[PDB]
């Protein structure tokens, strides 16, 4: 293979150890080229972590280490901290392509973060948006862990079958997940029903919030 | 210290071209070669090419079919990447990196911050921002009041939001951006702490969209 292969992800508890393998082929590792490793924390540029199979640039702690045999290379991380979460790429050179190649990257997850139920707030359309002949219901879902959530909408007590757009959940700066669901209605549809409900399911619990055109009057 | 600083984000139509720059400092510019590496969404890092900062010799990846050109201005300590005939697969963050030769190889010991190039046919557009509220603005019923701003109809990503009570920055809750069918984006930002009562104009959300050179503040939640 003229490409490097890394596992898509590894996980480990705080203070424990993980190992990230990287395998290549005859035209890179088999040609005698060293392997380098790079760390990419969220919203940051790649940083050189290991060069020349097992050397650390100045400043890189001893708990990040590398090794390489003829076929495989590995990055080891001991004493895992939450700040280690991110993507880790191996790198080498390939003679058949005559260029630099990178591994697919391994996303490191540091376990131990406790379960957290979502905080859910449901917003009705603003008067300004209604004045512009648009009605959007906004279901904001914050501070939950782990990432999976399911959203269902109800017009009165009937399931809404159109107009729903929900975000893939993603971690925010607080290391917790957030998500949003938007129900697009016409002003007429909004005023036609008695209420609307956003329903959020997360780790054996469901929380539902309701808004009505009549309230606040 | 050694550092590479790149130019800002760019938007281009398909078939156009883009030039990104990489200004070097903290070391002898012509003594180290510079590489360019890109990272497209949902893809791994991909080597673009190399340029010798002394004589200007270049070596490009064959994946680009001559669509890329690298240059350097020794007087300016800057290298440049030109990528022509842009397509949607070129939407990516483009990094520059310094090549370091050790005893038995070369690695990329220092990286620029990255420049996001977005290739799209949708025109750049500032966001509309609506004040949204849970709790009726003037609640009689002792329910907490949550303030948020609904941010829609902008392109490209992203927007930056900050909240203020008077002059002090306030804690906020951020959310993903989502792309609509029309290719324009939509997002929200929520004031973290619930309120009870406040003077009109006390709180505000500030939505910055650098691509459209615009900034929009909402400081009034009216009666509904
Ligand atoms: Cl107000």
């Amino acid at each position: 293979q003229s490409a490097l292969t890394q596992p898509p992800s590894v996980s480990g508890a705080p203070g424990q150890r993980v190992s990230i393998s990287c395998t290549g082929g005859s035209s890179n590792f088999g040609a005698g080229y060293d392997v380098h490793w790079y760390q990419q924390l969220p919203a940051t540029a790649p940083k050189l972590l290991i060069y020349g199979n097992n050397n650390r640039p100045s400043g890189v702690p001893d708990r990040f280490s590398g090794s390489k045999s003829g076929t495989s290379a590995s990055l080891a991380i001991t004493g895992l901290q939450a700040e280690d979460e991110g993507d880790y790429f191996c790198q080498s050179f390939d003679t058949s392509l005559s260029g630099w190649i990178f591994g697919g990257g391994t996303k490191l997850t540091v376990l131990g973060q406790p379960k957290a139920a979502p905080s859910v707030t449901l917003f009705p359309p603003s008067s300004e948006e209604l004045q512009a002949n648009k009605a959007t219901l906004v279901c904001l879902i914050s501070d939950f862990y782990p990432g999976a959530v399911t959203v269902a909408w109800k017009a009165d007590s009937s399931p809404v079958k159109a107009g729903v757009e929900t975000t893939t959940p993603s971690k925010q700066s607080n290391n917790k997940y957030a998500a949003s669901s938007y129900l697009s209605l016409t002003p007429e549809q909004w005023k036609s029903h008695r209420s609307y409900s956003c329903q959020v399911t997360h780790e054996g619990s469901t929380v539902e919030k309701t808004v009505a055109p009549t309230e606040c009057s | 210290q050694v550092q590479l600083v790149q130019s800002g984000a760019e938007v281009r139509n398909p078939g156009a071209s883009v030039k990104v720059s990489c200004k070097a400092s903290g070391y002898t510019f012509t003594s180290y070669a510079i590489h360019w590496v890109r990272q497209a969404p949902g893809h791994r890092l991909e080597w673009v090419g190399r340029i010798n900062t002394d004589n200007g010799n270049t070596k490009y990846s064959q994946k680009f079919h001559g669509r890329v050109a690298l240059s350097r201005d020794t007087s300016a300590s800057t290298t440049y990447m030109d990528l022509s005939s842009l397509n949607s697969e070129d939407t990516a963050v483009y990094y520059c990196a310094r090549a370091f030769y050790y005893s038995s190889g070369v690695m990329f010991d220092s990286w620029g911050q990255g420049a996001l190039v977005t290739v799209s046919s949708a025109p750049t557009k500032a966001p509309d921002v609506f004040p949204i509220i849970s709790g009726c603005r003037h609640p009689k019923d002792n329910s907490p009041v949550v303030l948020a701003c609904l941010i829609t109809g902008y392109h490209p990503t992203s927007v930056t939001v900050t909240w203020y009570m008077g002059t002090q920055s306030q804690p906020q809750r951020t959310f993903p951006e989502i792309q609509r069918r029309d290719s324009y984006y939509m997002t929200s930002s929520q004031l973290s702490t619930p309120l009870q009562q406040w003077r009109q104009g006390e709180y505000k959300c500030v939505v910055q969209h650098t691509a459209s050179k615009s900034k929009k503040e909402i400081f009034r939640w009216p009666e509904s």
